[PDB]
């Protein structure tokens, strides 16, 4: 039981890979924008 | 009529002059801007450049 417990996460696995899911999906979503942003780079 | 001879050639003479630093303060004022305008420009160059650079290495 305390082995189980060590892993850390209190809620259940559910909520916690819908949210890792979501960040991901906003990592994912951030990273584009940055390349995107630091792509059209024509200005003078 | 000596001291008004004196003052219409001096003021000539001093128009002149004057012309002259005028001339000489535009030029040095536009020689300013253009210095001021290719600094940014560099600037600018330099920060796309960095901004460039740092999003290859994250």
């Amino acid at each position: 039981k305390l082995i189980s417990t060590m892993p850390g996460i209190h809620l259940s696995p559910e909520q916690q890979q819908q949210q890792l899911q979501s960040l991901r999906e906003q990592v994912r979503t951030k990273n584009e924008l940055l390349q995107k942003y630091k792509s059209l780079c024509m200005f003078e | 009529h000596v001291h008004h001879l004196i003052n219409e050639y001096r003021p000539h003479q001093a128009r002149e002059t004057l012309r002259v630093m005028m001339e000489v303060q535009k030029r040095q004022r536009l020689e300013t801007a253009e210095r001021f305008q290719k600094h940014l420009e560099r600037v600018i160059e330099m920060i796309q450049n960095c901004l460039a650079s740092l999003p290859d290495d994250l």
